[PDB]
DNA sequence: CCCCCCGGCCCCCCCGGC
DNA sequence: TTTCGGGGGGGCCGGGGGG
């Protein structure tokens, strides 16, 4: 009970993590090493891949003897993280060679202790390198308006088109019922920067991706107020949203031209 | 429900306690020993209609748990549903818990078993095996063609046999007692005979009889009051129409079946099985008689049950006999 | 448009002779005395048992029971005392399951002041199965205990043409 | 009296693959398995009452050992045993990380496989594909065409046979010994003619007898198992005269109880297995048997059909 | 980390295939595969209209089909590695209704790999959709087989399907739409030096002499024979004739026959007499019918006057057999009808078996005189029913005109209708139209009731010769005058 | 109209008791006497009894002339109470050798009534007196943590075991995905009473229960803001919800020990 | 006030002997 | 093909609870 030991002050945001790609990936390999964890996560139709990091300034009391691998059903830790509170502390505990994690619920205010046993699974799936790359658009927009514009625009097609040109994002949705539009521009307020959309376009760009795909991916909206894009001309889409040391970025491959 | 007196006697003299069963000797001795040292094992009581199957499981769970048996039993019957999903859920859970009430083990009654589908008699086995630690199974059954070969190599079988005369003797006896009724020597071994084994029948037939009566409190139930309340053929008329199948001509055989019959309008069905019984004691110097008697009876019988012209079927009922016997001369 | 209702009277009157002389009470069923005395002893005696009437077409069974019904409870208290089933019905192995049974656990209705002081009014109801020789054997099954256990409330008629079409 | 003496067939439930008798081959076979693990798919097959539960649960404890309990999961007729479990429950458990000794691997025992859904089946095949590397799985049943071939391809066919009278015996007198039960050689002969190779049966009928007759005797016996109506009804159909079935027939089973429809189905049954008659006259007894058969489950289930049916017998076999 | 050691693995996992050339058996069929596969691409360029030599350019889906334990999975797996593509395989452990069709690989048909983005061939970026054990789908509409057959048609990448059995009814929507490439069970010859290296390097000593004899105890079914050699060794570290038998009869698959075997097992004679009879007893006969319940009795049926008997008792002609046979399969209907019933006597089947199916063929049984034929009474009913159905329609039509039942429609108004309807065409060409149509509106017959009026004639007053023989003009300037008037309607709905 | 008479101020009360136990037992006998009601009903599976028990407090008026027996189907006895609303007073009418229950609900500011009758059954269970025990372990706790605590654990499996000892009571489930163990200990605010966490034990005690059980009997915890737990080896455990001028109680008989 | 979880009908497909 | 009845599996619908 001391080979890794890895402690949240709040039992909220490892909870709000899982659940924001949940939804996409069933089997996730967590390495936890002394600089935090990472975590990579292929979907079942193997067009989304999934990213997270967390740093160890996210963590209270992060500690780790030497690198582990932790193998877990998003499921089964969904349901045992349902079991703690926001106030509550949790602690992640692991052993040499684990056949299981331990997740420690802990309350100050009161004496009541929480422990619970997660069985970890064999997944034998392999790590792929991304390596930095430089798209030709990049726009940070807010995510719950992203999310409201992938919502109205999936109710009307499988697939939206994304087309960015100067100063210019367009949605496109174009089903069988009927079809729809939404037009943005760049924008900031002083104010309220938090609202300001910003656009760097590079090149014009054009893409396509399944409906299903981006509903999965703005369910992070909930850990980060913005979002970021970006598009290359025949490279999958990253959508990240930002954490406090972290991040979680999807990488959608676009549907062939 | 205002009064025990209301019901009808087949529920009225329902045995409470197993000194009140009779003619099931062998089963309640061997049942009532294995209760007293603590041997219980799961049960399977076969039988036919009528013979004291439930009112033995049941006598037997108040002696087990007494008075308040209804509580700590399980009791699941071919009106209640018994799919798999209940041998899945509520059955598993009754057997795998202790009693509310006290320490003792549980009995489940599966009354009427040969009506609940093979899917759930296969679930069945298992929830025997794990839990017979604390648990037990009876099950109640008229046909065995409908129990698996598995539930039956897990049961210890007893079977209720046809009630003896005397054992339908002494229950008579006890229910004129307490009706304050009379009842002759004659009528009694007419309602032994019709009732083949089956109390149930003894009962409704000695309730009739008793709601016959002008006056119950005086009037003895003589034979003729149960030939009447049954609408059945007398012995008499029985060995009347036989003897002139066999003796006299066509005409006479028809004018006297006619006759019997209107005379109390019987039934020929009735006639027929009671020439049928009559006939089985007859010593045949030749198979082929009752071959032909047999094959014959049979097919009439069978025509009867869908109805038809009574007439033609009469005739045909003494051209058969006629045909039949006339094989015992060469 | 619209017709003023007919007189039960004058309705039964212009009626097919068979429905216009259907017995109204027990003492007008012709040549069933074996069985007929046997019914009249329970409107004192209070103890009707369970019935299987059975016999060749137009003997007189359903007539029988209507008359009987009639006699024990009156016109007032019968439809609440009641539950009639026949071939023209539902009458699978759910249904006696689920609806015979029902009826069957029910508190008896209850009696008026003048249905108890006109009535013998038997403290049970009656459930009667019409042409239950055109019931499946499973259907018939279901209903072997459910007729022994609520007894106490409820009483159970059969009427068939062919007994051995009955378990 | 609310106390219960546990029965023998599980006191004396084997414990040990040695403890098993019958099919030696086959259980010297596993025991190999068991020493040296490495165990395959399997299917095992065979009659009621005779250890096929017993030998897999032998088989599991003693190549598992303290890790028993969390590496097998058993399944059987009695849990929930659908699609959907299929694809989570079992799927998690073949997915899930267990240390285990170099050579040995989790269990998954399916007992009353036979009764598994098709779609339950179809769904395990890849799930036995791509887990083998830590996991095995072992059906139990009693008719092997029931599991589909797909399934039948990736097991080892154990097909177990009927027990002896000797194995019987022996293992009839190992628990007699144990229980200091007092019998006489007739006894054992008559328990073990009336269990048919059922081990349960005779295990049953020997505690049955002890417990309401003390002695384990012929008489007691015999009081406590009745004489198969099979045998009865065999004697019944191969009489020679007519009078003497028909006095069968009336005496040892209309007058003892057994119900018409019970008879016609075990007439049929023998008739159909009564290969010391010629295959045709079979034939014609077993369209006269159904002709009664059909009369019967019309509802006109008399002494006199069955009585015309064994005068139709008799008229064809002469 | 740990890893596997290989004696801990199953011998079928230990010597599983790694490349096309080591799959035995079923050359022809691996080869068609992988080109196929390899000139998908020129055939997406050629927009799939254009037919190489081995015409499998126009097919956008492949479909293998075999028996099991043959290497189907292998060889699809081997083929699509080998030319670089990514897979994304589905099989009967994952949800295939035509909800999850939809929402899931659905939108990878025309959708890059990530996977084959982020590990770079040219094809490693697009997909190749292996759907394994689609015999093992449910369901006609929910369970989305249509569904895969429609996705067959439009898919933008490959798509290997691979069932068991090709020929159940469940398997219809994939009927012309995907390149067909069977693997039947492959010989003893193709296999031996497989399983003399298996015996070679697993320390057992195996006669060559018996392999022949193993692969029949297995049907053909390499795995299940590597799971018997695996199992066998355990404790017997020599297979040679002194065991072979018991080991066979031990290990024997048993396969339920499909109605032709079964129609042709049997009719058999052998089976029938005193020695055959005690081989393959009375109850396997019955088993035998059981295999399939529903079409054995059917299959006799059909084939039980196709035969020259060898079981005539003597006095017999094969007619009086025949008769015989056929009254016991009138019994065998009538006990049918009875199970069929309201009271569901499925008690009955066995008794069925033997009158439907096993009585008449020990009459009959001998040696198939022609080819074994299917019954024809499917055909036949589902042929009766359409002619039932439009003969109540035109009754319906012409209930307000005409006083009789559908049967005395067909059987007394309908050649009186020929005479009034068709005749004056054949006689007096196009003046009699008007006539014609005259006579339909009396009795609110309609076009399609003057054809299948005209369909129903047998015998002699067959009319398609006569209706083709009539001249196109005549014709088209009836349908021209039906459809340039108003006509009345029988029933307003 | 005069038999039996009883007045509920708001019908919603009544709702809520039928509620805590529609979920575990389908066929109700409600004995009515001059002192109030009593029911007692064991569920089908024969593994829990639930009585009932509500004093003449409780209502504004109540008259009950003589003992009387009503048997109810729970599920209609729910379907009619969810008529009523809020601001509506509840009348429970019954006369002499009734037949038929009248449920009353009257709205006197908008002069509203709806009246709806349930036709009675012939119930052969009779009340059986349950002899007061003395338990091994007494505890007592807020409804809604003991309520999250069995949700929480019935997710992992569907058994649940409570152990008592020397202050300290600890709820474990141990299931396919993995385990769960929840502590607490005795505790005693002055400032929340509340939420006071009590415990008394005079020997330590080890159950197991079937999890959809205790996920029904949860369902009290709308009627009284705190429940009460005893426990002995050989006894069945109790779980009281305390009424304002009655109480709801669950007897659960323990899973078999082997 | 709006979104999500999860119990319950509802529909549709498939055996039915040993 | 298909005349009840049981069983299973998948699809919506809607109550309740949470935010
Ligand atoms: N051995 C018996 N002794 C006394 N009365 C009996 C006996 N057997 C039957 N009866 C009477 O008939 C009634 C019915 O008895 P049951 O025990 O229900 O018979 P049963 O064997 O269970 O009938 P089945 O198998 O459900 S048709 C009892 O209430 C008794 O009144
Ligand atoms: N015993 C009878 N006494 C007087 N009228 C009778 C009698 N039997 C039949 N009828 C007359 O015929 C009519 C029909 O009598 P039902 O009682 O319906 O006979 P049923 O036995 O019920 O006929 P089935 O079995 O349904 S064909 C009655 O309305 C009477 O008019
Ligand atoms: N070969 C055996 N040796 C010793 N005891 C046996 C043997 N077979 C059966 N028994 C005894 O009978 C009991 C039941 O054996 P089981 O293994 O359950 O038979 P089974 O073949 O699994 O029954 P089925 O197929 O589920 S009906 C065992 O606990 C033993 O006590
Ligand atoms: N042609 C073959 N050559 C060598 N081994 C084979 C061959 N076919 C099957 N096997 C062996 O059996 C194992 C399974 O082969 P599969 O490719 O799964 O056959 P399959 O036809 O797909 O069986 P199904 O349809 O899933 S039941 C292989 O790993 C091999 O060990
Ligand atoms: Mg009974
Ligand atoms: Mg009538
Ligand atoms: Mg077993
Ligand atoms: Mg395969």
């Amino acid at each position: 009970a001391s080979m890794l030991e890895a402690k949240f002050e709040e039992a909220s945001l490892f909870k709000r993590i899982i659940d924001g790609f949940k939804d996409c990936v069933q089997l996730v390999n967590f390495q936890c090493k002394e600089d935090g964890i990472i975590a990579q996560a292929v979907d079942d139709s193997r067009v989304l891949l999934v990213s997270l990091e967390i740093g160890v300034e996210a963590f209270q009391e992060y500690r780790c003897d030497h690198p582990v691998t932790l193998g877990m059903d998003l499921t089964s830790l969904s349901k045992i993280l349902r079991c703690g509170n926001n106030t509550d502390t949790l602690t992640l505990i692991a052993d040499n060679t684990p056949d299981s994690i331990i997740l420690l619920f802990e309350d100050t205010k009161k004496d009541r202790i929480a422990e619970y046993s997660l069985k970890l699974m064999d997944i034998d799936a392999d790590f792929l390198k991304i390596e930095e790359l430089q798209y030709d658009s990049t726009l940070s927009l807010p995510s719950s308006e992203f999310s409201k514009i992938v919502r109205d625009l999936s109710q009307l097609s499988d697939s939206i088109n994304i087309m960015i040109t100067k100063e210019t994002i367009k949605f496109v949705a174009d089903g069988d019922i009927g079809s729809g539009s939404v037009i943005i521009k760049p924008f900031v307020d002083m104010e309220h920067p938090e609202t300001s959309i910003k656009l760097e376009m590079d090149q014009p760009v054009d893409l396509t991706f399944g409906a299903k795909y981006l509903l999965d991916i703005i369910k992070g909206s909930s850990l980060s107020d913005r979002v970021g894009i970006r598009l290359s001309s025949e490279a999958p889409a990253l959508f990240q949203f930002d954490l406090k040391s972290g991040f979680l970025q999807f990488f959608l491959a676009p549907k062939f031209n | 429900k205002r009064s025990k007196e209301n019901l009808p006697w087949v529920e009225k003299y329902r045995p409470e306690t197993l000194d009140e069963v009779y003619g099931q000797n062998e089963v309640i001795t061997t049942v009532r020993k294995f209760v007293d040292e603590g041997k219980l094992p799961h049960l399977l009581f076969y039988g036919p209609p009528g013979t004291g199957k439930t009112s033995t499981i049941v006598a037997l769970a108040r002696e087990i748990y007494g008075k308040n048996y209804s509580n700590m039993v399980l009791e699941l019957n071919a009106s209640d549903d018994r799919g798999i999903d209940v041998v899945r859920n509520q059955i598993k859970d009754f057997a795998s818990t202790r009693q509310i009430f006290s320490k003792g083990f549980k009995l489940i009654i599966l009354d009427e078993a040969d009506a609940m589908t093979n899917a759930a008699q296969n679930a069945l086995r298992r929830v025997i095996e794990r839990y017979t630690k604390n648990t037990r199974f009876c099950v109640l059954a008229n046909y065995a063609h409908k129990l698996t070969p598995a539930l039956l190599s897990r049961c210890t079988r007893f079977r209720f046999q046809p009630l003896p005369q005397e054992a339908i003797e002494r229950r008579i006896a006890n229910v004129l007692v307490h009706e304050k009724l009379k009842l002759s020597p004659n009528a009694e071994k007419a309602l032994i005979e019709l009732s083949n084994g089956d109390m149930r029948r003894v009962l409704n037939v000695l309730q009739s009889c008793k709601a016959t009566l002008d006056n119950p409190d005086e009037d003895e139930i003589s034979d003729d009051v149960i030939y009447e309340c049954c609408g059945a053929p007398r012995p008499s008329d029985l060995k009347a129409v036989l003897k002139s199948i066999l003796e006299d001509d066509w005409g006479t055989a028809h004018y006297t079946l006619n006759k019997v019959r209107s005379a109390k309008g019987l039934a020929l069905i009735d006639l027929i099985e009671g020439i049928v019984k009559i006939l089985e004691d007859y010593e045949l110097q030749n198979e082929e008689t009752r071959v032909h008697l047999l094959t014959k009876l049979a097919d009439i019988e069978y025509s009867i049950s869908k109805g038809g012209n009574d007439q033609i079927q009469g005739s045909a009922v003494i051209g058969a006999i006629k045909a039949s016997f006339e094989n015992e001369t060469v | 448009r619209k017709i003023s209702k007919l007189a039960a009277e004058q309705s039964l009157a212009q009626q097919p002779w068979v429905e216009k002389y259907r017995p109204k009470n027990l003492d007008e069923v012709t040549a069933q005395d074996h069985a007929v005395t046997v019914l009249k002893k329970t409107l004192k005696s209070a103890n009707l048992p369970h019935m299987l009437f059975y016999g060749p077409p137009g003997t007189g069974k359903t007539s029988t029971i209507l008359a009987l019904t009639k006699e024990l409870y009156g016109p007032d208290l019968m439809k609440s005392r009641i539950l009639e089933l026949n071939a023209s019905d539902e009458r699978g192995i759910s249904i006696v399951r689920e609806k015979v049974k029902n009826f069957a656990r029910l508190t008896v209705s209850k009696p008026s002041k003048h249905d108890l002081e006109n009535y013998p009014c038997p403290p049970y109801k009656i459930i009667i199965l019409d042409e239950a020789d055109s019931m499946t054997a499973d259907a018939q099954s279901a209903l072997r205990r459910t007729m022994e256990t609520y007894s106490g409330v409820t009483r159970f008629c059969l009427i068939c043409n062919y007994v051995t079409r009955i378990i | 009296t609310l106390s219960l003496q546990l029965p023998w067939v599980e006191k004396y439930r084997p414990q040990v693959l040695s403890d098993i008798v019958g099919n030696k081959e086959t259980i010297d076979r596993l025991q190999q398995i068991a020493k040296d693990g490495n165990m395959p798919h399997m299917i095992i097959s065979g009659m009621p009452g005779i250890g096929k539960t017993t030998s897999v649960h032998c088989l599991a404890h003693e190549l598992l050992g303290r890790s028993y309990a969390d590496g097998v999961l058993e399944l059987n007729a009695s849990d929930d045993r659908g699609i959907d479990v299929v694809r989570n429950q079992i799927k998690h458990f073949a997915q899930k990380k267990l240390h285990l000794p170099p050579g040995k691997h989790k269990i998954v025992i399916l007992d009353e496989a036979d009764s598994m859904t098709a779609g339950a089946q179809q769904a395990l095949r890849r799930t036995m594909e791509l887990y083998s590397n830590s996991t095995r799985f072992a059906f139990a049943c009693n008719q092997s065409n029931k599991i589909i071939e797909p399934l039948q391809s990736r097991c080892a066919i154990l097909r177990y046979s009927k027990l002896s009278d000797e194995d019987v015996l022996k293992r009839l007198l190992q628990i007699i010994k144990l229980e200091d039960v007092k019998y006489t050689n007739d006894g054992l002969e008559a328990i073990i003619f009336t269990a048919e190779g059922d081990m349960r049966q005779a295990i049953n009928n020997l505690q049955s007898t002890v417990a309401g007759h003390g002695l384990v005797n012929a008489d007691n016996v015999f009081k406590i198992v009745d004489s198969p109506h099979p045998l009865i009804v065999k004697k019944m159909l191969l009489a020679s005269n007519l009078e003497d079935s028909i006095q069968i027939l009336r005496t040892d089973l209309w007058k003892k109880g057994y119900s018409s429809i019970d008879i016609v189905t075990t007439s049929f049954r023998v008739t159909k297995n009564l290969a010391q008659v010629k295959e045709s006259v079979r034939l014609e007894m077993i369209k006269e048997i159904g002709l009664t058969h059909m009369r019967i489950l019309e509802g006109v289930g008399t002494y006199l059909q069955l009585a015309s049916m064994l005068a139709k017998i008799h008229k064809l076999n002469n | 980390d740990n890893v596997v050691r290989e004696e801990d693995k199953l011998w079928t996992v230990k010597y599983a295939p790694t490349n096309l050339q080591q799959v035995c058996g079923n050359k022809g069929s691996v080869m068609k595969l992988k080109n196929w596969l390899a000139n998908w691409e020129n055939s997406k360029k050629n927009s799939f209209k254009h037919a190489g030599k081995d015409g499998s350019g126009v097919f956008r889906a492949a479909m293998l089909y075999g028996p099991p334990g043959i290497g189907k999975t292998t060889a699809a797996h081997l083929v699509a590695q080998e030319l670089g593509y990514d897979i994304l395989e589905q099989n009967a452990s994952d949800v295939r209704s035509k909800t999850l069709l939809n929402a899931g690989v659905k939108n990878a048909l025309d959708n890059m790999s990530v996977v084959g983005y982020f590990k770079h061939n040219l094809n490693g970026k697009h997909f190749v959709i292996i759907m394994d054990e689609v015999d093992g789908m449910s369901g006609g509409d929910r369970g989305g087989v249509g569904q895969l057959a429609q996705f067959c048609r439009k898919t933008s990448t490959p798509l290997i399907l691979i069932c068991n059995e090709r020929n159940l009814p469940k398997m219809r929507p994939f009927d012309r739409v995907c390149l067909d490439i069977q693997f039947r069970r492959p010989d003893a010859n193709s296999i031996k030096s497989r399983l003399m290296t298996i015996a070679i390097r697993e320390k057992f000593k195996l006669d060559p002499n018996v392999i022949d004899r193993l692969i029949q105890t297995t049907r053909g079914d390499i795995r299940q024979v590597i799971n018997l050699l695996s199992t066998i060794s355990t404790t017997t570290k020599t297979i040679n004739h002194e065991n072979i038998n018991e080991i066979s009869k031990a290990w024997e698959k048993n396969i339920a026959l499909k109605p032709f075997d079964i129609a042709h097992k049997m009719l058999d004679g052998q089976i029938y007499s005193d020695i055959g009879s005690r081989n393959f007893t009375l109850n396997d006969k019955i088993a035998l019918y059981f295999d399939d319940f529903d079409f054995t009795p059917l299959m006799i049926q059909e084939n039980y006057l196709s035969t020259r008997p060898s079981v005539l008792k003597p006095g017999q002609s094969h007619l009086e057999a025949v008769a015989e046979a056929a009254n016991c399969i009138s019994l065998g209907d009538i006990v049918e009808k009875k199970i069929r019933s309201s009271e569901q006597l499925w008690s009955l089947l066995p008794l069925h078996a033997v009158l439907s199916s096993v009585y008449p063929a020990s009459k009959v049984a001998g040696h198939m005189a022609g080819r074994i034929n299917f019954t024809a009474w499917l055909g036949q009913n589902s042929k009766s029913a359409k002619y039932y159905r439009l003969l109540q329609e035109i009754h319906y039509h012409t209930r307000l005109g005409t006083s009789t039942d559908k049967i005395g429609l067909r059987l007394d108004y309908l050649p009186t209708f020929r005479k009034r309807l068709l005749d004056p065409f054949l006689k007096q060409g196009a003046d009699a139209i008007s006539s014609v149509i005259e006579v339909m509106d009396d009795y609110y017959l309609t076009k399609e009731d003057w054809d299948s009026i005209m369909e129903f004639f047998v015998g002699p007053d067959v009319t398609t010769a006569i209706i083709k023989k009539i001249p196109a003009t005549v014709k088209s300037g009836f349908t021209r005058k039906y459809n340039s008037m108003t006509h009345p309607v029988a029933i307003y709905r």
